[PDB]
């Protein structure tokens, strides 16, 4: 098997903020 | 050089406003101590790298 | 039962009142040094405070351990406190005012209806004295008994902003408070004040007499002034930043003038009208006691 | 359910009335931009005695993220005491103090 | 033998907790107990959610 | 040339030695200090006495920072609405006085 | 009042005899310390609530 090389870079995940209907505090 | 301007411009005009995303609150026991010492209760499910 | 020290409960280090000064612990008095005042054209004359209504809320029995300290401190200093005028807590408070009641006020600030030996509590004579006045917080809402929400703040100004000459005079110019400050300085200050066990303070204010009480008003003037400060930030008409030489200076306008602001804002805690009634009544009783 | 004043004044003695009482403590604050109420919500029926005798706990949510809501009820300590059997067999709470 | 007793496992009490929920409240952060701690602590936690 | 390079030769010479020329990440990549009194990012104090250097003051890259953020969406959907109510008579309007 | 009698009766006549049901013996490491301090080796798989 031949030796090989590869690349990687960190993925983006920046979504628009979710519109939740629940609330955590009174 | 053009690239730098359009970087600077694209940064001068960066009007993103952060909102908390999905989070997790691992119980201390689940984490190896070296991670629990870094973790501060909750954290974003999309940790970046570091 | 913790026997009260001759100087009051506040002499105990268990009840020390402290606030972070950009995150470092500090006595309230050394925070008040930071404040400085730009006087304006308007004046504050202090009116006489009407004597509080004799009528305590009925000492109705209620289920559970009422948390009176957290209730008072939240209604005065917490971020959006709720149901501050709910009657049950002060029903139990007036239950504490009875001559031979079984209820106890623990140092936790909770009112346990048991004679629960496990939790230390203030001397019952002292809390009888304390509830005997502060149960009147229960009629903060009733139309008959509402305290003035405007003129009372004049007194607040004098006890906070007022110079000794202005205080003896009873009149001072309306002032603009300011200090070198951090982000969320006012909110965090309130967060520090809210954790104060003010029951020790009020109980000492109601139970101490003569030389002990006078020494108490002198020793604790700065504490009271801090609580007053938090109220004034809750009611200040406007609160803003002034950048100066790479140092922000927070500015509150105006001390001693209740704006009757109800809508919330970033800069400071805010009083809904029920919180206004509560704080106004609180000041009526507390200032009536402070000026005796 | 609903109860008109007429029915409260005319229901036969010895019948069990079934009244309902809201715990409004878990009512989130109104939107800043909701229109003002010109009117007034009212009420006629009240208990003479405490009702929540069966209640172990209340308002299991956070005011802020750290404050307790006013009127929140923690469980009683005895709910969690699981002490020991007595010398003869009977159940007991743990000793309050060492003695 | 006489059937003097009703042998049973995992007994039911005379009393039980009941619980009413206002469903609009929900903590955003999602707690993650270990499977064991979930096996013990869990039935409590689902009830007093 | 390798100005962009944060790390190098993430393998073991032997099982325990570092390969010659291997590059560990810079410490500032991991410093995530605190916000300044005014808001700005900072590295942690170097010693107990000195205050922490602003992250923007110096040329290092720090890949961890305290980002302030809202807990939930600020668009609740309760948009403000008003009651405009017109003048009764157009003739009666006082244009005058500033 | 009738209900109370039939409660009392139903209790006076409660002849249940407990037998150990299914149990588990978690290893200490699996549990967060706060749970391990409460747990006493074995416990019923049908924990109630508390």
């Amino acid at each position: 098997k031949i030796a090989t090389a590869s690349s990687a870079r960190q993925a983006d995940v920046e979504k628009p903020a979710d519109v939740t209907f629940t609330i955590e505090n009174v | 050089v053009s690239g730098l301007l359009m970087v600077l411009f694209k940064v001068m005009t960066d009007n993103r406003l952060v909102i908390v995303g999905e989070t997790t609150t691992p119980m201390s026991n689940t984490l190896s101590t070296v991670v629990n010492n870094v973790l501060r209760t909750t954290y974003h499910n999309n940790v970046g790298v570091n | 039962m913790l026997q009260q020290p001759t100087g009051g409960y506040t002499t105990l280090e268990q009840f020390a009142f402290t606030i972070r000064n950009d995150g470092t612990n500090a006595t309230p008095t050394q925070f008040l040094q930071l404040l400085s005042y730009e006087a304006t054209e308007n004046e504050l004359v202090k009116k006489t405070i009407p004597t509080p209504e004799t009528h305590l809320p009925s000492a109705r029995n209620v289920p559970g351990n009422v948390y009176i300290e957290d209730a008072i401190t939240q209604a005065l200093f917490g971020i959006s406190a709720q149901n501050v005028n709910a009657h049950g807590y002060f029903s139990r408070l007036s239950a504490l005012a009875l001559p031979n009641t079984s209820a106890r006020l623990g140092l936790d600030g909770v009112i346990y209806n048991s004679e629960t030996i496990n939790i230390p509590f203030y001397d019952p004579a002292a809390v009888a004295n304390f509830a005997a006045t502060y149960a009147k917080l229960g009629n903060a809402s009733t139309p008959r008994y509402r305290a003035d929400m405007i003129d009372i703040y004049a007194h607040v100004g004098l006890e906070l902003a007022g110079t000794d000459a202005e205080r003896a005079a009873g009149v001072m110019p309306v002032k603009r408070a300011k200090f070198d400050s951090w982000e969320g300085s006012l909110i965090s200050l309130s967060r520090d004040v809210v954790n104060w066990k003010i029951l020790a303070f009020l109980i000492d204010l109601c139970s101490l007499e003569g030389e002990a009480l006078r020494a108490f008003k002198t020793r604790n003037r700065d504490v009271f002034r801090m609580m007053l400060f938090i109220m004034s930030t809750a009611v200040a008409a406007n609160v803003v930043n002034r950048k100066v030489t790479k140092r922000v200076d927070r500015v509150l306008e105006y001390i001693g003038v209740n704006s009757m602001r109800t809508a919330g804002r970033t800069a400071t805690i805010t009083y809904d009208l029920s919180r206004h009634e509560f704080a106004a009544k609180f000041l009526q009783l507390t200032f009536t006691r402070w000026n005796a | 359910q609903h109860v008109d004043a007429e029915s409260i004044m005319t229901a036969p003695k010895g019948k069990l009335f079934h009244l309902q009482f809201m715990d409004g403590l878990l009512r989130p604050e109104p939107s800043a931009f909701d229109p003002p109420a010109s009117g007034e919500d009212m009420r006629l029926i009240y208990p003479l005695q405490p009702i929540s005798v069966a209640r172990s706990m209340r308002a299991i949510v956070n005011h802020n993220e750290v404050d307790r809501p006013r009127g929140a009820v923690a469980p009683s300590s005895y709910e969690m005491d699981t002490g020991t059997l007595s010398r003869n067999g009977d159940l007991l709470y743990s000793p309050v103090a060492n003695g | 033998l006489s059937d003097d007793f009703k042998q049973i496992s995992d007994p039911k009490g005379y009393l039980t907790y009941s619980v009413k929920y206002e469903d609009q409240f929900t903590k955003k952060d999602k707690l993650r107990a270990s499977e064991a701690d979930d096996r013990i602590v869990g039935p409590t936690v689902n009830l007093f959610k | 040339i390798s100005v962009a390079r944060s790390m190098r030769a993430i393998v073991n010479h032997n099982e325990v030695d570092r390969p010659r020329g291997a590059v560990a990440p810079s410490s500032y990549e991991m410093d995530t200090g605190t916000l300044s009194r005014n808001g700005d990012l900072l590295y942690s104090p170097v010693a107990n006495g000195q205050v922490g250097i602003p992250k923007l003051e110096v040329d290092h890259i720090s890949f961890s920072n305290v980002v302030s953020m809202m807990t939930a969406n600020i668009r609740t959907g309760d948009d403000m609405a008003v009651e405009r109510v017109n003048p009764d008579d157009v003739r009666a309007i006082n244009i005058r006085n500033a």
